[PDB]
RNA sequence: GCCGGCUAAGAUCAAGUGUAGUAUCUGUUCUUAUCAGUUUAAUAUCUGAUUCCUCGAGGA
């Protein structure tokens, strides 16, 4: 409502403000990495996920301390934008959209590939599942690495490290290991296989089907 | 904030394509690869529809796939060059269907780089030898054995490097059991850096150069190099061996050529035109892929143009000596990515974008009044044909691809209460908006 | 003259010895070994098939990388054979 | 003039006592050389330098690498001395030195490339029919050679017209020792020539001579041993001669078609396997009976192979081959016959594995009790070696009698300690398990009686017996007389043999890590005060396991002994940190870390602390690897404090000690580390803002390690802000601060990724100053050389000139 | 330096830039949807796009300088 | 034939970069325009001085080391972890391109 | 460091001591000057040329 993002082919964004009474476009914030955006999408007043030519996904946020009313440091705005999220999804991701997938379900981030994939990113609620998935996936990338050579965490930080994602394509792997292997994992995380596949379906059903 | 990712749909564009019998049985199967997917496809000759078997996540860019077999086994294997720093030969177990990894070797750092070889992946056609390349001056060989439990050995790999060079398509040659040989598209790029004038760019060609393994000395060298008449695309290895004489196909600009090391001349044929054509006339027309049928009593390959004309290639040959290529028109389909000429009579379309085909090849032979082209007819001026419904392929099977999406909408425009996914993809004449439901039909 | 080898490495293991059994041969780290060190042919060859790659003393046990050097990707690189000139 | 080429040419001398860089320099020069020379002269001089009675091994390698090269070059002009270099490289292929074969055939196989064929067969052509039998083979080997460097169809013909000479049957058995000598050294690559060869070889298995049917049957058994498991159809027109054969020869040649048989038969179907496995079958039975120790060993290998097919089915087996074979091979002549004692207990294990355990296991288990040890040890080898590879599921209740009585009058009736018995009983006992509840006070009863006295040979071998026998002595629901061992185990511990100590700690050690602390006889507030004098001996098996008992006593124990003893205990352990063994290292690691956690943080780092302050350098660094020790059993929210007040103290030496066991802390927590970077960011601050340097370059090392421990966990902020810190000291002129900035910079590469580090490379890239230029563009090439694919989405925008183009448009494109 | 594509104090621009057209034109033969990307952009089959950025390998940026 | 500052500063969109050696670089045009770039912190500013790196002035006399408030507000059981846990704030950083030099702490 | 300066702001050339390594100390001198070349981001450095006053002496 009050607000304009504008997304440049080589720079990520830029926040601009319009002066209603004065009649004037100022900028106010802008990112500190070049982006080549390809797709853009609002998730509050402040928070900005976008997309990229090479096949990332990023969440930028305004920091508490920016000032809406503006009348370098970097060649470029005064105040900066905050980087909170990076992903590499390996497709070029062409559209993003906030929406309820299933009714009485939750919000999650639906992504499109140009690949003809489609993809969810969605957000926990509780420290104890994060815990939980982080130590799934750690203890999945060395157990059960990628079959053509390629290191796990090395290649979702293909252009930019990862940033507070888990990858749940490597999780729900578990489900296709043999049951030795199955066992040695779940004995880690202090639990069954049975239950590990229950704590897999739950987040999936919850958002998506 | 944190994030769980969930793949809901995955990717349906094929990017490379091979077939075999990588079940170890007599019914072939095919292997495509995603992007990031690997997936094996099992065509039923009964009925004419694609099964899927087996599809793994791999986490990397598959950037090369070939199918080789060792003398005296029955099971295919498959080669994987990527953008890891490794090369990788995986076996499909039929029992526990999976598929598990044989061999890896590690050769370089990781990305898809210059110098770093994956992009472009040869086999020896009787499976003693695989080179892995760059882009750029890097070139490795190993030596691929069995030992006497009937598993794959693997060696440590021959350095074939050579400074300022740049490759555009290797394959192997066949040979009746000599010491193995590979095909390079190359050029050197030296002269260019230092002229600035500007004419050292120019008055550059591409070579064919032919790269020896001795496996008696276990060295690689380099034999024979020739420049080539214009710059071409990919290389057809040709069946050698006591099937056919042994050489390679070059596919180039309004041309294609024949050329063995020897005592054999050069044979060039033109490529065909559709009469009456509407594109603009500056353009000129090259190869997109190809697919070899192997028969122990002749052979032929299919060749597809960028309008989506496939010709059925035929080779006059002697006691040794190729004296004529012809030439025919064949069918018209969407362009392809890969083709894949199955036994049982099948062809299978992987395309570029949109659906997959996969067509019953109904006359065999060619009993047919339409002309048929040859290097040996004399013009001053190119041939001319008329491209016309199928007449040699039947339709049996499609498969659904939303590659490429562009625009995407999720939204209840009916009043259902969920919510419904409005796709805007495709490209050129097959775009379509297609409506997406969460449901079986 | 403590420099590497940097040939292509091969299918040969690197061997370590009773010195240097712990040791990773790039950063001279004995925390969390993590990958297989592979050397050339030249380097497994007759008189030097089973050699500290340190030192070169009689090999014990394999060779290591450490998972810091595993990390950074400096396991790409030629055979990490200690040579002197 | 001559010995000018002679005198420039001491090139070889340049090489063989030379430098590496003038080793290569001077083989490219007589490379580029050797046409012009000419092959003789460097030849008349190289072959005497490679027939040098004394020369090394890799000085022979460099000369096979320089034939090598100058035989490259000149190729048609090598051919009048083809001849001479065959005398003096024929040899060389039967000798015993496996890297000398090597080097000749490959000197061989270069010199048959850079001449012809023809060539090599008219030199080669006049000793094929030689007397002496010395040259015979060699000429055969170097025959095999050059067909395997210039072909297999090229040598076909001559081969062909070789093996079919009527005047001499020399040359007839040496072609056919060729093609033998061809499928030895070829292997598995044989398999598309295979029929060609069947049929050049096939007519010798009928000669009138029996030396060429002796060499033809070894011959196409050389053939199906490289074709395995491959290649039947190629092999047919031989089935009915080899049987005909078998059926109507007697002795070497019946032997030589024995093998033969005896290598085709795995290569057949169910059918063609389980028939001919009968005819060769009634054979083999009938010589069972032979007194030649070579047809014994032949036997044996035929019998192995064929029983291990499919054709053959343990019916027939235990029907017709188990009676003969073991009324004919089980008798203690077998035994002192050292040659085929390892194959007979090989065919016999083989032989279970097929028919199954317990049929062979009776037949020889009544045979333990015997008056020679010779048949004892080898009964005993073949039960554990069966036991080993099936188990003892089917093994009932009077085998299960029997084998117990006869290993335990065996384990008595032992003159010599022997690793035999002591592996018998070991496994024998594991296999049985649970399932030996009596026989167990009848080993304890047997244990105790040989642990007794006797030497110490035999205390040592029965303390082995104990530590890998506990678990099932223990597993059964038995705990008294366990206790009574335990006992006589620590009265055992005061030996003059260190060898001996090591195996009375082991069973210690095994017995209190398998019975539990409660309710168990012997106390440890008695074991550990008279355990602890022990850690200070000096031998590595003595100190491996004291060092493993106390820290299992200190991890289920700990309760037993006062902290202060325990204080003692680990700063004794602090000087084991510097060990030459791994395996010392490790066990004191983990019996440190058992103590740590058991008396608890604050006490031991108090001591810690103390002891880096004074001391000299390996004990200040042993001291950090403790506190990294410590933090990591005991989470580092208990270390860090204390240690971050300890830089407080205004003393350099103290600081630095600080520093580096910072430094050593994250790079042992690694992973850990990550909710603890915002508590030592101030103090790396501080620490990159003194002068001292020893402050900084420890500092970027902390930075180093902390960026590669916290990796994909989200840490950007602290690392971005350090990095300001870190980067004004690329400017530095001592190397060593400058290896540890550089250290830290590509630690951040991967950490912080190389956008931002591109972004600190840019305006220095092209600096106007030499200096900066220099710094920036090592730094920039270490940030290409590693992720070279992330930068082509990093690099900025570049405008064109007049002259050349540089914005890169495709990047531009707009869906 | 040994590797193809490092630099020292006397690189000058020209050759820095065609060191990153070419790895970017490597990079885009690589990467499977970048491909895609630009072939669905200008219409054309993703044969002939590999087949134009081959050819623009050999001299991107123009001739030298002098 | 090697510009002047004025005459340099008259040819690029921007002037206030350009200093007293950048005239001196072997491509000034390059070297301004990456010192334009949205990013790209600059160079430490200490190349040119004659005083490795150390000031050895301004009185940096002073406190060794003040741990946080956190620090201070067995030894302490997992209650006192909740309080370390509890009490444990972010502490002052600086973003992206603040490079620390010799003056910038009085 | 003290209230722009008091020559502790730099370079250099010989010798001593000593370390695995860094180093530490003494004599010094410091062009007080100009031009040309080398060179340095610029200095620097190096390479060459260049009647008088006072009370037998000194300085320029
Ligand atoms: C500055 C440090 C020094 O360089 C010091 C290490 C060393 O230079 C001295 C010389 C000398 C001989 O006195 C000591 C050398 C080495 C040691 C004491 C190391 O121990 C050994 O050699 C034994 C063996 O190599 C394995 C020891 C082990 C497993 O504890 C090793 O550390 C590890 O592997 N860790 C520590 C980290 N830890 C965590 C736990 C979670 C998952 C695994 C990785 C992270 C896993 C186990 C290092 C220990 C000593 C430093
Ligand atoms: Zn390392
Ligand atoms: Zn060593
Ligand atoms: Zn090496």
């Amino acid at each position: 409502g009050h607000r304009v993002i504008v997304s440049d082919v080589q720079e990520s964004f830029i926040w601009v403000r319009y002066k209603r009474n004065e009649n004037q476009l100022i900028i106010f914030a802008d990112d500190t990495y070049p982006r080549w955006v390809t797709t853009a999408s609002l998730l509050d007043y402040d928070t900005v996920a976008g997309a990229d030519k090479f096949g990332n996904i990023c969440v930028v946020r305004l920091p508490p301390n920016t000032n809406d009313e503006v009348d370098g440091l970097l060649n470029g705005a005064s105040q900066k934008a905050e980087v909170i999220m990076n992903y590499h999804v390996g497709e070029t991701v062409l559209s993003l959209q906030k929406t309820t997938l299933i009714p009485g379900g939750s919000e999650s981030l639906v992504y499109t590939t140009l690949s003809g994939g489609i993809g969810i990113l969605v957000p926990f609620t509780s420290h104890e599942d994060h815990d939980f998935f982080q130590h799934v996936e750690m203890h999945l990338r060395s157990e059960h690495p990628p079959l053509c050579g390629r290191d796990h965490l090395s290649f979702r930080s293909y252009y930019f490290p990862v940033k507070n994602v888990i990858d749940g394509d490597l999780c729900e792997q578990f489900n296709s290991m043999e049951p030795n292997k199955q066992k040695n994992v779940s004995e880690e995380l202090d639990r069954t296989p049975p239950e590990v596949s229950k704590k897999l379906e739950d987040i999936r059903t919850r958002y998506a089907f | 904030m944190f994030l769980y990712n969930l793949t809901l749909q995955r990717a349906t564009g094929i990017s490379f394509a091979i077939h075999g019998n990588f079940s170890g049985t007599k019914q072939q199967e095919i292997v495509v690869s995603r992007g990031k997917i690997l997936e094996l496809l099992r065509p039923d000759p009964n009925t004419g529809k694609v099964h899927t078997l087996l599809t793994v996540e791999v986490f990397g860019v598959i950037r090369s796939l070939m199918a080789f077999r060792l003398t005296g086994g029955t099971k295919d294997y498959i080669v994987v060059g990527s953008d890891s720093g490794r090369i990788v030969i995986l076996e499909y177990q039929p029992s526990k269907n999976m598929f598990e990894k044989i061999h890896q070797e590690t050769f370089g750092k990781s990305g898809c780089r210059r110098i770093v070889p994956g992009q472009f992946l040869a086999v020896d056609p009787k499976g003693r030898a695989v080179m892995i390349s760059a882009i750029e001056k890097q070139k490795l060989v190993y030596i691929l054995n069995r030992d006497a439990a009937a598993r794959l050995t693997i060696s440590s790999p021959l350095e074939a490097h050579k400074a300022n060079t740049l490759v555009y398509h290797v394959v192997g040659v066949d040979v009746g059991f000599e010491n193995p040989m590979f095909a390079c598209l190359e050029m050197d790029y030296e002269e260019a850096d230092n002229d600035p004038t500007g004419e050292a760019a120019a008055n550059t060609q591409q070579t064919l150069t032919f790269y020896e393994l001795d496996l008696g000395l276990n060295h690689v060298v380099r034999k024979y190099s020739e420049p080539l008449e214009e710059h071409g695309n990919f290389l057809i290895t040709v069946p050698g061996g006591s099937d056919g004489p042994s050489g390679v196909l070059i596919c180039s600009e309004n041309y294609i050529t024949y050329k063995n090391f020897g005592d054999q001349p050069d044979i060039r044929c033109p490529i065909p035109r559709r009469r009456n054509d509407l594109d603009d006339p500056e353009r000129g027309m090259i190869f997109v892929c190809s697919a070899t049928h192997k028969t122990k009593s002749m052979f032929f390959f299919l060749a597809q143009t960028e309008q989506g004309d496939i010709f059925k290639i035929t080779l006059e040959t002697d006691e040794d000596m190729v004296t004529e290529i012809r030439l025919k028109y064949f069918d018209t389909v969407p362009v392809a990515a890969a083709m894949c000429v199955l036994k049982t009579g099948f062809l299978f379309v992987a395309s570029e974008f949109g659906n997959h085909y996969l067509y019953q090849i109904a006359h065999l032979g060619d009993d047919d009044e339409e002309p048929e082209f040859s290097s040996a007819m004399p013009l001053e001026d190119t041939f001319f044909f008329q491209p016309r419904p199928l007449k040699n392929l039947v339709l049996v099977d499609e498969l659904d691809s939303l590659s490429p999406i562009l625009f995407c909408q999720i939204a209840d425009l009916a009043n259902e209460d969920t919510p419904q996914l409005y796709v805007a993809c495709g490209r050129g004449p097959r775009s379509s908006l297609r409506v997406l439901r969460h449901g079986l039909e | 003259d403590l420099i590497f080898c940097r040939k292509q490495a091969g299918v040969a293991i690197g061997r370590l010895c009773e010195k240097c059994d712990g040791k990773c041969v790039i950063c001279d780290s004995y925390v969390r070994p993590c990958t297989l060190v592979r050397i050339c042919d030249e380097c497994n060859y007759g008189s030097y098939q089973g050699r500290c790659v340190i030192c070169g003393g009689p090999g014990v046990s394999d060779a290591y990388y450490c998972k810091e050097c595993t990390i950074q990707e400096k396991d790409r690189d030629g055979c990490p054979k200690i040579v002197n000139l | 003039e001559e010995q000018k080429e002679r005198k420039i040419m001491k090139l070889l001398l340049k090489i063989k006592n030379g430098t590496p860089p003038m080793r290569k320099a001077a083989l490219r020069q007589i490379t580029d050389k050797a046409r012009e020379f000419g092959a003789g002269p460097l030849f008349n001089q190289i072959l005497p330098l490679l027939m040098s009675p004394t020369l090394e091994d890799q000085e022979r390698h460099l000369l096979v690498k320089v034939i090598d090269r100058i035989l490259y070059k000149l190729d048609d002009l090598v051919r009048p001395y083809v001849h001479k270099i065959l005398v003096v490289i024929e040899p060389l292929l039967i000798d015993e030195d496996y890297y000398a074969r090597v080097e000749g055939r490959e000197i061989i196989s270069n010199l048959a490339k850079a001449a012809g064929l023809a060539t090599m067969i008219s030199t080669m052509r006049p000793d094929i029919d030689n007397m002496d039998e010395y040259v015979r083979n060699t000429t055969a080997r170097a025959f095999a050679v050059v067909a395997s460097a210039l072909g297999i169809p090229s040598l076909l013909p001559f081969l062909k017209a070789v093996c079919k000479s009527k005047k001499s049957w020399q040359a007839r058995h040496t072609g056919i020792k060729i093609v033998q000598q061809i499928a030895i050294l070829m292997g598995c690559a044989i398999l598309p020539h295979l029929r060609s060869l069947v049929e050049i070889i096939e007519h010798g298995l009928v000669d009138e001579q029996q030396k060429v049917r002796t060499i033809s049957a070894l011959a196409i058994a050389a053939l199906a041993e490289a074709a395995t498991p491959y290649g039947i159809e190629s092999f047919d027109s031989v089935l009915k001669p080899l049987w005909k054969g078998i059926r109507q020869h007697r002795g070497k040649g019946l032997a030589a078609f024995l093998k033969a048989i005896g290598y085709l038969i795995p290569l057949m179907d169910a059918e063609y396997a389980n028939y001919y496995t009968r005819e060769v079958m009634l054979i083999l039975i009938r010589e069972f009976q032979s007194p030649d120790e070579e047809m014994k060993k032949i036997v044996l290998k035929v019998v192995k192979q064929c029983c291990g097919t499919d054709g053959v089915e343990a019916n027939y087996i235990k029907t017709e081959i188990l009676p003969p074979f073991f009324k004919h091979f089980w008798q203690h002549r077998m035994a002192l016959d050292r040659r085929n004692y390892r194959q007979l207990v090989d065919t016999t294990v083989e032989l279970a594995n097929k028919v199954g355990a317990a049929e062979i296991i009776s037949r020889i288990v009544d045979d333990l009790k015997d008056e020679a040890e010779q048949y004892r040890k080898m009964v005993m080898e073949t039960i554990e070696k069966i036991m080993g590879n099936l188990g003892a599921a089917d093994i009932d209740h009077k085998l299960e009698e029997q084998l117990i009585d006869g290993i335990l009058y065996a384990f008595q009736e032992q003159t010599t300690e022997d690793s035999v018995m002591l592996n018998g009983f070991g496994t024998v006992v594991n296999a049985l398990g649970k399932r030996v509840k009596p026989y167990l006070p009848q080993i304890c009863g047997t244990v105790l009686w040989r642990l007794n006295n006797k030497s110490a040979k035999v205390r040592q071998q029965a303390a082995d017996l104990i530590s890998r026998t506990a678990v099932v002595m223990k597993t059964c629901q038995e705990e008294k007389l366990m206790g009574h061992l335990g006992v006589v185990l620590y009265e055992y511990l005061g030996e003059e043999y260190p060898e001996v100590l090591g195996s009375i700690l082991g069973a210690l050690k095994a017995i209190v890590n398998v019975i539990g602390m409660h309710k168990m006889t012997p106390p440890i507030k008695d074991l550990l005060p008279r355990l602890t004098p022990i850690l200070k001996n000096r031998h590595e098996k003595v100190q491996e396991n004291c060092i493993d008992l106390v820290g299992r006593i200190a991890d289920r124990g700990a309760e037993y002994v006062s902290a202060r003893e325990w204080m003692r205990i680990c700063f004794e352990l602090l000087e084991l940190l510097k060990a030459h063994k791994k395996a010392i290292r490790r066990a004191t690691v983990n019996t440190f870390g058992y103590i740590a956690k058991a008396i608890g943080p604050h006490d031991v780092l108090a001591t810690l602390l103390n002891n880096l302050k004074v001391q000299e350098r390996q004990n200040r660094v042993c001291t950090t690897v403790a506190i990294a020790i410590v933090a990591e059993t005991c989470s580092p929210f208990t270390v860090l404090p204390a240690l971050m007040n300890e830089y407080r103290v205004p003393e350099l030496n103290v600081q630095n000690g600080v520093l580096k066991s910072l430094s050593f802390l994250f790079e042992y927590i690694g992973e850990m580390g990550k909710d603890y970077i915002y508590a030592v960011t101030p103090l790396l601050e501080d620490a990159l803002m003194d002068r001292d340097l020893v402050h900084r370059q420890t500092a970027s090392a902390v930075v180093q390690h902390m960026s590669l421990g916290v990796y994909g966990f989200g840490c950007e902020d602290s690392l971005n802000h350090l990095l300001n810190y870190v980067w004004p000291n690329v400017f530095e002129t001592s190397p060593h601060v400058i290896q540890a900035v550089m250290g830290a910079l590509e630690g951040l590469r991967v950490a912080i990724g190389p956008c931002r580090m591109l972004q600190y490379c840019l305006q220095g890239l092209f600096h106007p100053a030499r200096k900066v230029r220099d710094v920036y563009w090592k730094i920039y090439n270490s940030i290409y050389i590693g992720s070279q694919d992330a930068l082509i989405a990093h690099y900025p925008r570049i405008y064109n000139d007049d002259k050349n183009t540089y914005i890169r448009y495709e990047l531009d494109y707009i869906l | 330096s040994k590797y193809i594509g490092t630099g020292h104090a006397d690189t000058t621009k020209w050759e820095w830039l065609v060191n990153q057209h070419r790895d970017s034109y490597c990079s885009y033969m690589g990467h499977f949807d970048l491909l895609n990307y630009f072939a669905i952009a200008e219409n054309e089959s993703k044969a002939r796009v590999r087949f134009n950025l081959m050819e623009k390998m050999l001299q991107p940026c123009g001739p030298p300088a002098d | 034939n090697r510009f002047t500052v004025a005459e340099l500063k008259q040819l690029v969109a921007r002037p206030d970069v350009v200093e007293m050696h950048d005239v001196t670089a072997q491509d000034p045009k390059l070297l301004v325009h990456l010192k334009a770039t949205r990013n790209s912190v600059p160079v430490p500013r200490h190349w040119c001085f004659k005083r490795k790196y150390l000031q050895g002035k301004r009185g940096i006399e002073k406190p060794p080391f003040e741990l946080p408030d956190f620090i201070k507000r067995d030894i302490d059981y997992q209650k006192l972890h909740d309080a370390f846990f509890k009490w444990q704030t972010k502490p002052k950083l600086t973003i992206h391109g603040d490079l620390y030099y010799e003056g910038k702490e009085f």
